[PDB]
RNA sequence: AUGCGA
């Protein structure tokens, strides 16, 4: 299954699916006491803080694009191309 | 708005035998502030306001050796209206086990609320204007009842039209 | 969330060695034993238990009816919609069943 | 006590046990215990010493 | 079921493909409005150039492979622009690469109307504050890329919805009894089966009527004038 | 018919593969569909 | 037929070793170890110390408690291994990367070590030093971890009272300090565990 | 859903299959013999339906699990049905295989070769390889044995071939291949096959008459007598009712003179579990018994009416206790009793008790197959109309949901609901409190469960619950001061304590009208509480999405519980990425009536 | 038995009337407004039958 | 179920 990452295929772009998912499970885990990597700079929704994340590609998650074969191709926020 | 309510006990009937049940109290244990409401024989006092959750009658069943109440389930408060004793049809009961409590639940216009006309043009009333923010009318008055003009485009309601100005002309 | 987590989510029992959540039995726990999860199908009778053939010493557990099994220990939790349970309700009936799949085997 | 969120869903081994010797197990104890001491189970520990200490001659 | 798989071709849940691409375009509707509005983008041409500065990007694709294919393609394209047995030496470049990852491979029909429009504009290209046919086709290509539908989009509801719901406000069969006559029971004996007849130029009109005439069925009953039994 | 359709399975020995949206509904997973048309991981340090 | 199942349930309650006397003058060997495949969970709050989360949630408080699956008290674990979740990692990264669930935050891992056990078998000679001494037993603790009693029905009677008294052994002296008994149950449905020792065989 | 409860144990397929009467013996919770209910007018029957072997009552345990109502999960019991019933469901299924055999040989009519060639094509099925399922065809030859072996023995070679070619080319696998056209080769194989297996009149493999098979309709099946040219014929080769039993005895030994085919004609994709094919599964030596649990019977506060599962289950054990009666009159009967044709009225019982008993089990299977508004079965169950699938499946009530009727309001954002407090105050998310959100849940519980941006509820690490509904202002005080107390257990260290705090300013809740039409008809807006409201307040350029108008429409308003679900309602449900219709993406939302006449007016080059 | 009748509207007979249907012959008369009760003597029903039928002529 | 907001 593992796509060599010199052989991803996969559009550089982070869909808003992608980008709607990687937001709300990061910022879960920030309600669950994951470490932040910035200031916190007043705010309380972990919502927000994980979009200030995303902002700064801090986020260590990747995301695992499945191909139908069951292939895919596991990339970095800091990476694909947010907007 | 009126509700009225059957408190029936000869549901159970089947020879009187075990029946046992009297509005009143037997054991004292049970809250003395139900009296806030009930007369010392179960009833509420009419006129008395009453919120879900408060007893609506006080009874006593000698099974349970305990003065047992019924609530009343409702999303607002009432006022006790009627209380209605029925021992009719009956061949004896005169415990009076069956009671009809009338309800009275005021009706005040609120938003959402639905309104029409004689034209069938009905709409909720969004919002109750303060006077002060109304238009007023170089006669000194400001209006009841604000209509926008856009619906009677579409509904061809203008009997609407002339029930206005014959409704005015009619009361000057 | 709507459809399911915030409506009837349920931990459910399901056997890791059969694949239903029906077999799922809690053992019975004793004043120095707790109650453990068990798969009905995934014991053996103690009556029986190969006993004219043939233990491992932890493997029994017992029943509200304090019958003792051995083996039924293999049995995990999965969440589900509890009308998911509702449906091997109706199969037993049904003369069916559902092989879970799950983890490691 | 009685979930995932400090137990494992499974744990299966991937080879045969291996008989450690009585010095390769001392040897195991006392750099877990060494490297422990660097929280109920420090009791558990001590009873490992304990062992440490059975397993060193005498209680 | 029905949704966009990760490399843009339709699959349902199950994986079976459906289509090899939406519309063979992979472009959401909900962008679209503007990609063929070219004159106004033009217009706020440096507003957009703005938004979607490339410099950013130019860094992560290839701006060759596909515009190079566009350069034999469309020059051998425009040398057979019969479609039969037609000139294969060029599938679309919607084919040879993924259109969100080399910007340029665009439906030869957008690329045209953009064209098109370029050599229509050429005197707005000597009106035009200072952009080029290639920057700004380059700025268009990149509103193209840009506009393509998300991987994983739930197109095959959004199909139903855009079939269903505007079908509220509804010699042949007509209307909803038509839609499901076809889409809902696909059934094989239409109500009002019709077979169109395209008519040669050269077939005049009076001897289509006599055609017209000279194909209808007669029954015997329809000649019938009166009938007397003793 | 679903009653139907579950004879012409069990008579096939048939297996769910649990792709389709509305059978992964039913079985309470998350679906395959947009969001859940793919996985998340997190990189987390070694040391 | 119903002996090919038979084999089914011979086979697979096989038993894997027979922890040996040392010597046959010490205990069996029922220390070992094992590699194993664990799968635990890992919380957020350990994402800085996911080894060592491992350790604090799952490991930590695993250690001197008995394991049903491995069959006995867990004395120690070697060798912890995260099983990366991507191929083609040349097996090292400063950072890892692991499965999250699609639903929480949490996140499920599997993780390779080698377990030291003490997995006592039936007929194990141990000795212990005498805890205590009543008349239905003689209770003794193991390398002080593990107890041990032998009660009155597993000793031999031609062992001797001397009045909790003090009991005398079969040649006619007390017992006393460190016995050597074989191994007849290990009972670990309680709490904790207990092993049923007897004098008699 | 909580996350503070995960699990990593998801189901990733279903598989189907029958049960076995052994299976359900040896599983079953308890044999139910006893068709009393209750008893003293208030008591479990023992052993009998609603024994605590099938969950917990009246704090009395589940007898097979111990365990409360409460808590009890419940267990399922089993009927040993007296006589085999004939299962509905294969009810054609089983009656289509029994006219497809051979009666005096036991071996099906069509060509064993040609079986045999079923056998490969089905083969070649479970790893799809059509093609080559078609190229099996090719192979191509009064026929001797030895021959017709040889058609066995190329075919089978056949199979050898291209299955060394499948598991070469990795184009299939042990589990088979499965697609929606190879699912329609296999339909479409399986109906010739069915026509082959009906052709043959008389029996070709062995040559036998089989009897022609009639049916009553669903209880019975009889043996035609035969014709004197047939019989005769039959000479040359040298209606009647039949039991449930002879045909599962006969089939049976069908089932294994025809296994070698079987084996692929039972399955769809390849038998991994090497499972017998047993005649058992069309009929029913056993019935099991639902927890009482989900046959509780229908009390709704306190009327107890009685289950209709109860009822036809009565009847199954009334009417199998007299055919337990029944051979209790063959013991009865049988010592000898040479000439007693007494038994012929008992054989009246036979024949009718069991056809009878037999029939009522079909009833309790499908109350369509019984014999003026019966009570429903199973099948009448979640099928077909709305049901439980479609009525509790695929759509159910949810938690967390409100229904008003809505209300105009420009001066909320477009994208934005106004909320009246009763919602505010009775609508609240499940907050794991933190070192930045410590100020805010501590006041929210200030503020106490009848308060503003307040809070119900506290659910420790622990998994407790503490509601604040009725808690003094000090007690919470005390909270507040105990919202960021310290770990406890090693159990829960690794927890944070929860705070369900109002729905406020912050947070995203799904608006959905009553036309569901499409998918525009349900988008998330940023909830705003506004005060003195009892109303849902809505902005006017949303209502041409919705189809709203304020005649009187009401919404459904959702709150979601998880921010993976809040982060769609901030970015995918939300009203701008509604912009346009999909449809046609002419953009929808815009000011209408009042608004669109005022900027005519406005905009008039008169206006100064 | 009148009272049944009159409070279901569950029609019963040997020839059935010669009815469409076997419900709906009794109503409540709703008194909650004097619009609504006098307008239901002014009501006539076609039948229930017709009511079920698809078409709309 | 009927009626109902529609
Ligand atoms: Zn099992
Ligand atoms: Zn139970
Ligand atoms: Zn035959």
């Amino acid at each position: 299954k593992a796509i060599p990452k010199d052989q991803r295929a996969t559009t550089p772009y982070m869909t808003k699916y992608e980008r709607a998912r990687i937001l709300g499970t990061r910022a879960l885990q920030i309600s669950m006491n994951a470490p932040v990597f910035v200031d916190l700079e007043g705010e309380t929704d972990p919502l927000r803080i994980a979009m200030k994340e995303l902002a700064e590609k801090k986020i260590p998650l990747v995301i695992r694009r499945y191909l139908p074969d069951g292939s895919f191709e596991d990339w970095s926020v800091e990476e694909l191309i947010v907007d | 708005m009126y509700k009225t309510e059957k408190v029936d006990l000869a549901l159970n009937r089947n020879r009187g035998d075990p029946i046992t049940q009297h509005f009143g109290f037997g054991n004292d244990e049970w809250p003395k502030e139900w009296l806030e409401k009930l007369d010392e024989d179960g009833l509420p006092y009419i006129g008395t306001y009453v919120e879900e959750g408060d007893p609506i009658c006080a009874y006593f069943d000698d099974t349970l050796n305990k003065t047992k109440i019924k609530t009343y389930h409702s999303s607002e408060p009432a006022y006790i209206e009627e209380v209605n004793l029925i021992g009719d049809e009956s061949n004896k009961f005169q415990e009076l086990q069956t009671v009809s409590i009338k309800y009275r639940i005021r009706r005040t216009p609120q938003i959402g609320d639905k309104f029409s006309s004689r034209h069938g043009q009905k709409g909720v009333c969004s919002r109750k204007w303060p006077t002060i923010d109304m238009p007023f009318s170089e006669t000194g008055i400001q209006p009841d009842i604000i209509i926008n003009p856009h619906a009677f485009p579409s509904r061809m309601t203008i009997g609407m039209f002339v029930e206005s100005l014959a409704g005015k002309a009619g009361a000057l | 969330d709507r459809l399911l987590n915030s409506s009837d989510y349920t931990q459910a029992s399901v056997c890791r060695e059969c694949g239903s959540i029906l077999t799922t039995q809690q053992s019975v726990p004793r004043i120095g034993s707790i109650s453990t999860v068990c798969c009905r199908r995934c014991s053996m009778r103690f009556e029986d238990a190969k006993k004219l053939l043939t233990e491992d010493g932890e493997k029994i557990f017992i029943d509200d009816s304090q019958i003792w099994e051995d083996g039924q220990g293999n049995k995990f939790v999965g969440g589900n919609e509890t009308t998911t349970v509702a449906i091997p309700f109706v199969l037993k009936y049904l003369d069916s069943e559902l092989s879970a799949m799950g983890i490691r085997l | 006590t009685a979930t995932t969120l400090n137990t494992p869903v499974v744990i299966h081994a991937t080879q045969l046990p291996q008989h450690v010797s009585t010095d390769e197990v001392l040897q195991f104890l006392e750099s877990f215990i060494d490297e422990k001491e660097n929280t109920n189970l420090s009791s558990s520990i001590s009873q490992l010493k304990r062992i440490q200490r059975d397993f060193k001659g005498l209680p | 079921g029905v949704h966009v798989s990760y490399d843009n071709s339709i699959r349902d849940a199950d994986g079976t493909l459906v289509q090899f691409m939406y519309g063979g375009d992979a472009i959401d509707i909900t962008k679209e409005s503007h990609m063929t509005q070219f004159e106004f983008c033009l217009d706020n041409y440096y507003a957009l150039l703005k938004k979607y500065n490339p410099s950013a990007l130019i860094e992560h694709l290839d701006v060759e492979s596909a515009l190079k294919y566009s350069k034999k393609t469309l020059k051998y394209r425009k040398k057979h622009s019969p479609h039969y047995k037609q000139s294969v030496k060029y599938d679309p470049v919607l084919a040879k690469y993924n259109p969100a990852k080399y910007l340029g491979s665009v439906s030869e029909n957008f690329q045209d109307k953009l064209e098109s429009f370029l050599d229509k504009n050429s005197k707005l290209f000597k009106s035009s504050d200072g952009v080029n046919e290639k920057k700004f086709r380059a700025l268009m290509q990149l509103k193209y890329m840009r506009s393509l539908i998300n991987p994983g989009e739930a197109v095959g509801i959004i199909a139903s919805q855009s079939v269903g719901e505007p079908s509220t406000q509804m010699n042949v069969t007509l209307g909803i009894p038509r839609l499901r006559e076809i889409v809902m029971t696909a059934s094989a004996a239409i109500k009002t089966p019709q077979m169109t007849l395209p008519i040669w130029n050269d077939v005049s009109d009076e001897q289509a009527d006599t055609f017209c005439k000279s194909i209808s069925k007669v029954l015997l009953s329809e000649v019938i004038d009166k009938v007397i039994v003793t | 018919t679903t009653c139907q359709f579950l004879t012409k399975a069990v008579l096939d020995n048939e297996r769910e593969q649990l792709d389709s949206p509305s059978a992964r509904i039913v079985v309470g997973k998350l679906n395959n569909v947009g969001t859940g048309s793919f996985d998340v991981l997190a990189k987390v340090p070694n040391a | 037929n119903e002996n090919r199942e038979t084999a089914r349930f011979i086979k697979k309650h096989k038993k894997q070793v027979t922890n040996p006397i040392d010597e046959k003058n010490g205990t069996s060997n029922c220390i070992v170890r094992v590699p194993i495949a664990l799968y635990v969970s890992l919380a957020p709050m350990y994402l800085e110390n996911p080894l060592q989360g491992v350790m604090k949630q799952h490991l930590n408080p695993l250690v001197m408690k008995y394991n049903n699956k491995v069959g006995g008290v867990v004395l120690g674990y070697e060798g912890l291994k995260i099983l990366d979740a991507d191929p083609l990692s040349k097996e090292d990264t400063s950072e890892k990367l692991i499965k999250i669930t699609p639903d929480t935050p949490f996140g499920f891992t599997w993780c390779h070590v080698n377990l030291y056990v003490w997995q006592p078998q039936v007929g194990d000679v141990l000795e212990g030093y005498i805890f205590i001494q009543s008349a239905s037993h003689i209770g003794l603790l193991i390398h002080d971890a593990f107890n041990a009693s032998i009660k009155k029905n597993n000793i031999p009677v031609d062992w001797t009272f001397v009045h909790l008294g003090h009991w005398v052994d079969s040649n006619g002296e007390p017992i006393d300090g460190k016995l050597r008994f074989t191994v007849r149950n290990v009972h670990t449905t309680g709490r904790v565990v207990s092993v049923d020792g007897t004098l008699i065989s | 859903m909580d996350i503070s409860k995960p699990v990593g144990s998801e189901i990733t397929s279903v598989d189907f299959g029958i049960l076995t009467a052994k299976e359900i013996r040896n599983l079953s919770a308890k044999q139910i013999t006893n068709p009393t209910v209750l008893d003293n007018l208030g008591h479990p029957v023992s052993g009998g339906l609603y024994d605590l072997a099938l969950g917990a009552f009246l704090r009395n345990l589940c007898s097979t699990c111990g365990l409360d109502e409460k808590f009890c999960p419940g267990h399922q019991g089993h009927i040993e049905l007296p006589v085999p019933c004939y299962n509905p469901l294969f009810f054609n299924q089983l009656y289509i295989y029994l006219r497809a055999s051979c009666l005096f040989c036991h071996h099906f009519r069509l060509k064993s070769v040609e079986v045999h060639r079923y056998a490969c094509k089905l083969r070649l099925l479970q790893y799809g390889l059509i093609d080559e399922s078609y190229k099996l065809d090719e192979i191509t030859l009064d026929i001797s044995s030895t021959l017709l072996n040889e058609l066995k023995s190329k075919r089978s070679e056949y199979v050898d071939m291209a299955i060394a070619k499948a598991l070469s080319d990795g184009r299939t696998t042990e589990r088979g291949s499965f697609t929606a056209t190879v699912n329609d080769e296999r339909k479409k194989l399986v109906h010739e096959f069915h026509k082959k297996l009906l052709s043959r009149g008389k029996c070709d493999n062995c040559g036998m008459f089989s009897p022609k098979f009639r049916k009553d309709g669903f209880t019975k099946i009889f043996e035609t007598a035969l014709n004197e040219k047939q019989i005769t014929n039959n000479r040359v080769k040298g209606s009647t009712y039949i039991l449930s039993t002879e045909v599962k005895n006969i089939l049976d030994t069908v089932f294994r003179k025809e296994q070698c085919v079987l084996q692929y004609v039972f399955h769809s994709r390849p038998n991994l579990s090497r499972k017998l094919v047993k005649a058992d599964s069309f009929f029913m030596d056993v019935l099991v018994v639902p927890p009482t649990r989900f046959r509780l019977p229908s009390k709704l506060g306190e009327e107890v009416h009685e289950n209709s599962q109860n009822q036809l289950l009565s009847k199954v054990l009334t009417t199998s206790l007299l055919i337990r009666d029944l051979n209790d009159d063959l013991s009865k009967l049988q010592k000898d009793k040479v000439s007693l044709e007494d038994r012929r009225v008992i054989f009246s019982r036979l024949m009718n008790a069991f056809v009878t008993i037999q029939n009522d089990v079909n009833a309790f299977i499908d109350s369509t197959k019984a014999q003026k508004v019966p009570i429903p079965g199973v099948k009448q169950a979640l099928e077909k109309k709305e049901g439980l699938f479609r009525k509790h499946m695929m759509g159910k009530r949810v938690n967390y949901a409100a229904r008003s009727v809505i209300s105009p309001d420009p001066n909320i954002e477009t994208n934005e609901i106004g909320v009246p407090p009763v919602f505010a105050v009775k609508l609240t998310y499940p907050e794991p409190v933190t070192a930045y959100n410590i100020a805010e849940l501590r006041q929210a519980v200030i503020n106490g469960p009848d308060k503003w941006p307040g809070a119900t509820q506290i659910q420790n690490e622990d998994g407790s619950l503490v509601s604040l509904i009725g808690m003094s202002v000090e007690q919470r005080k005390a909270l507040a001061n105990q919202l960021l107390t310290p770990s406890s257990n090693v159990s829960t260290h690794t927890l944070n304590k929860k705070v369900y705090r109002h729905i406020k300013n912050r947070d995203v809740v799904l608006m959905n009208r009553q036309p569901t039409l499409h998918k525009a008809s349900m988008m998330g807006h940023k909830v705003r509480v506004l005060p003195n409201e009892k109303t849902l307040r809505l902005h006017y350029a949303n209502t041409g999405a919705y189809n709203a108008d304020f005649d009187g429409d009401e919404m459904n308003m959702h709150f979601p519980q998880n921010e993976n679900a809040r982060a769609e309602a901030l970015n995918l449900a939300n009203t701008d990425s509604q912009y346009l219709t999909p449809t046609s993406g002419s953009p929808v939302r815009g000011l209408i009536q009042d608004h669109i006449s005022a900027g005519v007016w406005l905009t008039s080059k008169d206006s100064f | 038995k009148m009272q049944y009748f009159l409070s279901t509207g569950n029609l019963v007979s040997q020839s059935g009337l010669d009815l469409q249907q076997v419900s709906g012959y009794t109503v409540v008369a709703e008194k909650i407004n004097f619009y609504r009760f006098i307008s239901h003597f002014r009501m006539v029903h076609r039948g229930s039958f017709f009511a079920q039928l698809k078409t709309t002529t």
